[PDB]
C-alpha cells in the first residue's frame, strides 16, 4: 500500500479469468486487522465476549454501464479454508447481481458451538471465513472505464452483544501528558 | 417490475434485474415419483438441500465468431457435490432442474441466443457408420461446440450448426422448451425442466436426459468498446432428486 | 448504555504534597479542575461531544516516610483538608493561610486508616451540556485561546495536611476519581485514534489508519 | 417375551433374541438442537436417513485372556458412508447415537462384559509429564486395547485396566450409562447416548464426546468345546444428525 | 447439597509483593486467573466435569517488615490495589506504569487494618457451563495444546501498593478465596485418586488402589 485510502477499495476488472476470486478475510471482528479499527472492531475491543450477527454491505463504485454477478460466501470454521468458487458455493452464500440497487448485504449469521466467542479470538472461538469470487464477470460496453472498485460496510444485527468489559490494547503511554 | 425475479433452493439465491418469464417444461412443474408410477421397490433417498441447490458449471466466451454450445444432462453435473456423490452411489436415479442461462453486456451492444433443452439429444457422427465414444458428446461440465463447416473428424459428432447434430432444422428447435437471450432486452433466461422419460426412473451416467443448447441466432457485435468477449454463465439447480438401488460408487 | 460505559471511578489526577519541606509550594497542591491529563477518562468521555451528569468524586490518599539517614520517630495518625475553590474564591498561598478557613467554600478533613472520602457534585455548567470540545474562540475576534480549554472554569481543588509538620518529612500522594451518574450524552464521534500530546488541546501527531499484512489476501498469522 | 427387540433406523434393521432391556442416557432421548439453545445462524443440514443408518465396525476376538477395549467418538465413525462425509465438509456436527454391542456364546461357556460409555473420557500418559499423539487414543473404527501390566512405551496412554486410562476406579464406572453382557443371560447390549457437551455444536475432528469400554470383568472361560475365541461386534446408528458452517473437506 | 459442599472460601493462590526492592517484578503481582493450583479445592471442583455458579471473591493480605541491620522506621499505613484485567487488556509492566488508572478494568482499594476485600462475580464463562476438563486440542489439526487449559482465559488479576515505598524493605503476602454459590453441578466423577503433578495438565504417577493387608481375613489392628 503506497496510499492509504487504496484500502477501502476492493479492484474488480474486465475479462476476469472465470471463477476467480475477488477477496479473502477471516472472521475475527474484534482481532483481524480488516476489522479491528471499524467502529464494530473499536467497540468490540473495550470487551473480551461477542455474540450475534453481522451484515457486510457491498457497494459497487464503479459507472451505471457495467455489469456483473458476483458470489459471496461464509464458510464455518473447518480445518481449510476455501481455495475454489466450488468449495465456497457449498456454505451460506448471496449471488449479487448489479443493477439500480448498487448495494448487496451478506448477513453472516452466528453459528458457534458456544454462546459467546473471544475478542481476542483463539482456534477454540474459530468463526470462519467471508469470500467473494466472479459469478460470471463484470462486463462493460464502449467507453468505460476497465476497473472499478467495491466498497465493504460492517455492522452488528439485533441480536449482536458483547460481554464482560475490558481496556482496550489499543492506547498508552509512557508519560503523564504534559 | 416482473423484469426483477428471486430464487432460493437450499443455501443458494439467484437473482436478475433484467428478465423475460419463467419457461416451465410442458407446463409441468418437477414432483417426486408417485406411488402407483413406481416399479423399483426399496424406500428411495431425497438428500433435499443437499443436493437441490445451484451448482454453476465453468463460464464461456462468447466471441463475435461463436457459433453455439451444449451440455448434456445429468453428466454436466456428475462432479458436483452430493448431487454427484449420490449419481455415483445409486443404480436410479430421477430430477427436474431449474437451468439458470446469465449473459450481461450493455445498452450499446447487440446480439440474441436461443436457449433450449432438447430431451433425448440423439446425435448423429462426423462420418456416417463411424462410430464415436461418449467423450465426442460429454465430458463433466465442459461445454462442446457446434461449427460452421461441416465436420471432418470422425471421432467427432457431425457439429455442423444449422442441423444442430440431430439433422433437424435449427430453426425449428423452438418446440422444445426454450427462452431467447436478446442481449437489448435481457440479460439471463430460466427453464424448469421437469422428469422426462419413458420409465419412471433411470440410470444417470447411461443416459442423458436432456441436452442444453445455446446457439447464437444474432451474432454479438459492438463498437469502439474496451470489453471484448462477453461471458456467459451455466447455473443449475436439481429438483425433486430422488435415488433407488444403493450400492457401491461407480469408479468413474 | 452509556450510564454503564462511564460510569466507573477513574483516575483523573494525582499529586504529592510534603509533611514538612523548605519549599512552600511542595506542601500542598493546588490542582485546576479539567479531565483532559488522565488519557483512558479522557478518551472516553471524548466519544462524545456534549455530556450531561452528575458526578461522584472519591480520593485515595497515601503517605510514606521519606527515606534518610535517621527515621526513628513516632507520628501520630494525619488528617488532610481538600477544599473546592469555585473560580474567583481567594486562593491559599502556604498550608497557614487564612483561606484555609473555608466559611464558605466546601471542605473534606479526612483522617488516615478510614475508608476513602467520597461525595457528590451536581451538573454545574453555566451551558445545558459540558463539552468535550469547542471549535471557536475566547475573543469575538476569532482571536485569543482556540479550543475547549476557553469554556473551561470549573475552579480549584486545594489540599493540605492539617496540622501535620513532622520531625522527619513524609510525602502523601493524593488520587482523584470521577464517576459520572445520571448520564446523558450527546453527538458521538470517532474515537481518538493519535495519541494525546497536550492536556488542553487536540494537538497530534499524524498516525496511519491501522497496521498492514502483506497482501490484501493473507489470512494466516505465520 | 421383552427379550426380543427390533430397531430400525434408515435402511438398517437390528433384531435381538436374548437381551436386557435398552439404557437411554441419562434418560435423555437424542433430540435436534431447539432454536433457543443455539448461537450458530447458518440453516442446518439434517442428511436424514442417509447419516442417521446402522453402522458395523470390524468385529475383534474375546479371548480367555482378553483385558478390555475402547473406540472414541465421533472419530470411530470417520470413514463410515455420508456420516463420515458430513463430519469432513462441516466445522460443526451434532448427534447421539444407538449404541448396539453383539456377543452371542452358548449355554455352556461363562464370562461377563461391561459396556460403558464415558462422556469426556480425558486419559493419562503412559509415563507422566509425556505427551502422546492422537494415534495413541484413537484413529477409525481401529479398537485399543487396555493391559493388565502398568504401560512403559511413552507414545502410549496409560493402559493398566484398574484404572481404566483415567486414574479412577474400574469398579465405579457404573455411573456413566451402561450394560452388562453376561454370557449366561444376554447376547448383546443397547445404550442410547443422547447429544452432552458443554456447548451446542462442536467440531466432530477435534472433540471426542465420549468413549464406549467394553470391559471383560469376569474372563471368558469354556470346556471341551471346539469354539475358541467369541466374536464382540459393534454397531451404531447417528441419531440426529445436524451440521453447520459448510465449507472445503478436511483432508483427513 | 452441592451448594454446600462447594461453598465455603478456599484458597486458590499466594504470592509476595515488596514495598521496595531492585528488581520490577518483585514490587508486584500477576496471576493468571485459575483453580488448579491449590490441591484442596481443585479436588473438589474436579469431582464434577462441568460446573456453572457466581463467585464470591475474598482477599487477605498482610505485611511484615523484611529483616535487617537497620530497623528504625515509622510508615504510615499501607494501601493496596487489585486490578483484574480482562483478557486483552493492557498489562502493568511496572508498579507505576499508566495501566493502574483502571478506567474501565475494575480495582480494588483496600487499606490495612480494615476488614478483608470481597466482591462478587457473576457466572462469566463464554459457553454454558466451565469445563474442568477438556479431552481436546486447539487446532482443528489435532495439534496444539491439549486439555482444559486450552479452555482458561479468565485474564489476569494485577496488585501492587500504591504509594507505598519504604525506607527499608517491607513484604506483602496476598492470599485469595474462591467460594462459588448459586450453584449447579453436572456429570460427575471419580475422585482424583493420584497426587497432582502439575498445574496445567491431568499429569500423574500410577497409585495403587488403596493399602494393603495381610490376608483376605484379616481383620483385627494388631
Amino acid at each position: 500500500t503506497t496510499d492509504q485510502m487504496e484500502m477501502f477499495r476492493i479492484p474488480v476488472t474486465i475479462n476476469a479469468p472465470l471463477q476467480q476470486q475477488v477477496f479473502g478475510l477471516r472472521l475475527q471482528p474484534g482481532l483481524d486487522s480488516v476489522f479491528k479499527h471499524t467502529l464494530l472492531g473499536e467497540i468490540l475491543n473495550y470487551y473480551a465476549h461477542w455474540s450475534g450477527s453481522m451484515k457486510l454491505t457491498f457497494v459497487f463504485c464503479g459507472s451505471a454501464m457495467a455489469t456483473g454477478k458476483f458470489l459471496i460466501a461464509y464458510s464455518p470454521p473447518g480445518a481449510n479454508p476455501p481455495k475454489t468458487r466450488k468449495d465456497a458455493m457449498l456454505g451460506t452464500h448471496i449471488i449479487w447481481d448489479i443493477g439500480l440497487q448498487s448495494s448487496c448485504v451478506l448477513c453472516v449469521p452466528w453459528i458457534s458451538q458456544t454462546h459467546y466467542r473471544l475478542v481476542q479470538q483463539d482456534e477454540y472461538t474459530s468463526a470462519g471465513y467471508v469470500t467473494c469470487w466472479y459469478q460470471t464477470g463484470m462486463i462493460v460496453p464502449p467507453g468505460t472505464p476497465n476497473s472499478s472498485s467495491i466498497m465493504c460496510f460492517a455492522s452488528a444485527c439485533n441480536d449482536f452483544s458483547v460481554r464482560m468489559l475490558r481496556d482496550t490494547p489499543f492506547i498508552s503511554q509512557d508519560n503523564k501528558l504534559q | 417490475s416482473d423484469r426483477v425475479r428471486s430464487i432460493t433452493l437450499g443455501n443458494s439465491t439467484i437473482t436478475t434485474q433484467e428478465c423475460a418469464n419463467v419457461v416451465v417444461g410442458y407446463g409441468r412443474w418437477p414432483t417426486y415419483l408417485r406411488d402407483d408410477e413406481a416399479t423399483a421397490e426399496d424406500q428411495p433417498t431425497q438428500p433435499d438441500v443437499a443436493t437441490c441447490r445451484f451448482y454453476t458449471l465453468d463460464s464461456i466466451k462468447w466471441e463475435k465468431g461463436s457459433v453455439g454450445w451444449w451440455w448434456k444432462f445429468p453428466e454436466a453435473l456428475s462432479d458436483m457435490g452430493l448431487f454427484g456423490q449420490n449419481m455415483q452411489y445409486h443404480y436410479l436415479g430421477r430430477a427436474g432442474y431449474t437451468i439458470h442461462v446469465q449473459c450481461n453486456a450493455s445498452k450499446f451492444h447487440q446480439g440474441c441466443l436461443l436457449v433450449v433443452c432438447v430431451p433425448e439429444a440423439e446425435m448423429g457422427g462426423a462420418v456416417v457408420g463411424q462410430a464415436f465414444s461418449a467423450t465426442a458428446m460429454a465430458n463433466g461440465d465442459k461445454a462442446y461446440e457446434f461449427t460452421s463447416a461441416t465436420q471432418s473428424d470422425q471421432t467427432k459428432v457431425q457439429t455442423a450448426i444449422h442441423n444442430a447434430g440431430m439433422g433437424v432444422g435449427v430453426g425449428n428447435l423452438t418446440i422444445y422448451p426454450h427462452q431467447w437471450i436478446n442481449l437489448r432486452t435481457n440479460n439471463s433466461a430460466t427453464i424448469v425442466m421437469p422428469y422426462i422419460n419413458s420409465v419412471p426412473m433411470d440410470n444417470m451416467f447411461r443416459h442423458y436426459n436432456f441436452t442444453l443448447m445455446v446457439i447464437p441466432f444474432v451474432k454479438l457485435d459492438y463498437a469502439d468498446t474496451a470489453s471484448t468477449y462477453v461471458p456467459i454463465t451455466v447455473t443449475v439447480a436439481p429438483m425433486c432428486a430422488e435415488y433407488n438401488g444403493l450400492r457401491l460408487a461407480q469408479a468413474q | 448504555t452509556v450510564e454503564n460505559f462511564l460510569g466507573r471511578s477513574a483516575c483523573v489526577y494525582m499529586e504529592e504534597y510534603k509533611t514538612t519541606d523548605n519549599d512552600v509550594n511542595k506542601k500542598f497542591v493546588a490542582w485546576p479542575i479539567n479531565t483532559k491529563q488522565m488519557v483512558q477518562m479522557r478518551r472516553k468521555l471524548e466519544m462524545f461531544t456534549y455530556l450531561r451528569f452528575d458526578m461522584e468524586v472519591t480520593f485515595v490518599i497515601t503517605s510514606r516516610q521519606d527515606p534518610g539517614t535517621t527515621l526513628a520517630q513516632d507520628m501520630p495518625v494525619l488528617t488532610h483538608q481538600i477544599m473546592y475553590v469555585p473560580p474567583g474564591g481567594p486562593i491559599p498561598a502556604k498550608v497557614d493561610d487564612y483561606a484555609w478557613q473555608t466559611s464558605t467554600n466546601p471542605s473534606i478533613f479526612w483522617t488516615e486508616g478510614n475508608a476513602p472520602a467520597r461525595m457528590s457534585i451536581p451538573f454545574i455548567s453555566i451551558g445545558n451540556a459540558y463539552s468535550n470540545f469547542y471549535d471557536g474562540w475566547s475573543n469575538f475576534d476569532q482571536r485569543g485561546s482556540y479550543g475547549y480549554n476557553t469554556l473551561n472554569n470549573l475552579g480549584h481543588i486545594y489540599v493540605r495536611h492539617v496540622s501535620g509538620s513532622s520531625p522527619h518529612p513524609i510525602t502523601s500522594t493524593i488520587r482523584v476519581y470521577f464517576k459520572p451518574k445520571h448520564t446523558r450524552a450527546w453527538v458521538p464521534r470517532p474515537p481518538r485514534l493519535c495519541q494525546y500530546k497536550k492536556a488542553f488541546s487536540v494537538d497530534f501527531t499524524p498516525t496511519p489508519i491501522t497496521d498492514t499484512r502483506k497482501d490484501i489476501n493473507t489470512v494466516t498469522t505465520v
